């Protein structure tokens, strides 16, 4: 009949699809390119801007911009280009026919939701929509009603404790560390070894290096002692021009800055200490049930060994007599989408949508009272 | 597996794991004992319902006649 | 952002 | 250098 | 503190 669209804007990848199917059928980077060189050949069909995988294919000749930075949409016309491309090109569905479900990080400005709703109603003319919290959807995705979700995409990291379906909004922690600034750190440490990656395309090469070769050390000092004392840890990667580059302690040393943000120069504690300091803000009767479920979400939690490092140092911080259990399903990169796909298909949820009648009556202000 | 002519190792793997595929990328992941039991019983029900529809279609092949039916 | 961070 | 730039 | 609150 009619099936809601489910869209998660993220930073980096857009992933989108229809409610009640199990994985997104559109996935592509939320990136817009504009050509920067003088075009020479007449009659080429040359185009004003490129979106998604087009801008990845041609990225040699493009300036690449991300329209979302730390979960805040900074540039709105490019975000409208990304949604226009998503609905018409990727899904090939007319948005007037389908409710749309949209996903956001907690504690980000309200103007972002007001503009997202004004755009979805006025330009797209979407009949109904909703804005959902990224972390809440990872519980729907992992089959739980209780747990402290740790979520990290590109941009924002946040912890959200939930207990039997009640959020605890005073205990929500948010951190801007994750994912892009790891790449801007890797580009800085790789220069030490004599490699220089400046352009926005070279940043995409370093992002691919990070996704292939980085891993998290169980003990950071033992492994720096080992990699100073050996070649055994060292891996080599082939650049798109067929050069070959060799990467040593940098590969474990890059994601350690998740646990020691002072490397990039932040003043806040690592994700393990924001997790523990988030559990410490919950009332003592429920802490046992948060230690028994920790749910990792989003791509920045994909590094090998990040679960066992998290469990090791949280088990160091926690009182000795409790199970600490870290839950990290291999699919977790899509968990926020799978959770929104579940949520949008419930029958109880069909009264939750903001309808255009209500937007017309109350204006975009309504989103704050109706949505979370 | 002997009765049904399948590789023991493939039924033993797929009974306990389920597979999800994004358009570029596929993940195999385990499932709990409850989901494994629910899926075995859904397989048994799906086999039975298809065998039933098959016996009904082979009865219909015996009952049909070639003259075009004007009305019934 | 509008103050603390760049976005 | 050894990758990006020529030196 | 020592039990309830953090200090
Ligand atoms: N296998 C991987 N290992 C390490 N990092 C990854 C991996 N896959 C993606 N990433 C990084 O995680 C970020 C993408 O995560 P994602 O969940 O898609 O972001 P968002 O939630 O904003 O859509 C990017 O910075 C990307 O480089
Ligand atoms: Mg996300």
């Amino acid at each position: 009949e009619t099936t809601a669209l489910v869209c998660d804007n993220g930073s980096g990848l857009v992933k989108a699809g229809f409610a009640g199917d199990d994985a997104p059928r559109a996935v592509f980077p939320s990136i817009v390119g504009r050509p920067r060189h003088q075009g020479v050949m007449v009659g080429m069909g040359q185009k004003d801007s490129y979106v998604g995988d087009e801008a990845q294919s041609k990225r040699g000749i493009l300036t690449l911009k991300y329209p979302i930075e730390h979960g805040i949409i900074t540039n709105w016309d490019d975000m409208e280009k990304i949604w226009h491309h998503t609905f018409y090109n990727e899904l090939r569905v007319a948005p007037e026919e389908h409710p749309t479900l949209l996903t956001e990080a907690p504690l980000n400005p309200k103007a972002n939701r007001e503009k997202m709703t004004q755009i979805m109603f006025e330009t797209f003319n979407v009949p109904a929509m909703y804005v959902a919290i990224q972390a809440v959807l990872s519980l729907y995705a992992s089959g739980r009603t209780t747990g402290i979700v740790l979520d990290s995409g590109d941009g924002v990291t946040h912890n959200v404790p939930i207990y039997e379906g009640y959020a605890l909004p005073h205990a929500i922690m948010r951190l801007d560390l994750a994912g892009r600034d790891l790449t801007d750190y890797l580009m800085k440490i790789l220069t030490e070894r004599g490699y220089s990656f400046v352009t926005t395309a070279e940043r995409e090469i370093v992002r691919d290096i990070k996704e292939k070769l980085c891993y998290v050390a169980l003990d950071f000092e033992n492994e720096m002692a080992t990699a100073a004392s050996s070649s055994s840890l060292e891996k080599s990667y082939e650049l798109p021009d067929g050069q070959v580059i060799t990467i040593g302690n940098e590969r474990f040393r890059c994601p350690e800055t998740l646990f020691q943000p002072s490397f990039i120069g932040m003043e806040s504690a690592g994700i393990h200490e924001t997790t523990y300091n988030s559990i410490m803000k919950c009332d003592i009767d429920i802490r046992k049930d948060l230690y028994a479920n920790n749910v990792m979400s989003g791509g920045t939690t994909m590094y090998p060994g990040i679960a066992d490092r998290m469990q090791k140092e949280i088990t160091a911080l926690a009182p000795s007599t409790m199970k600490i259990k870290i839950i990290a399903p291999p699919e977790r990169k899509y968990s926020v989408w799978i959770g929104g796909s579940i949520l949008a298909s419930l029958s109880t949820f069909q009264q939750m949508w903001i309808t255009k009648q209500e937007y017309d009556e109350a204006g975009p202000s309504i989103v704050h009272r109706k949505c979370f | 597996c002997d009765l049904m002519g399948v590789d023991y190792e493939e039924m033993a793997h797929w009974l306990c794991h389920r597979k999800l595929a994004t358009a570029t990328e596929t993940y195999i992941k385990p499932i709990s004992k409850l989901h494994a039991i629910n899926a075995r019983d859904a397989l048994a029900k799906h086999i039975y319902a298809n065998l039933f529809n098959w016996i009904v279609d082979h009865v219909n092949k015996a009952l049909h006649s070639t003259v075009k039916q004007h009305s019934f | 952002w509008x103050a603390x961070c760049p976005a």
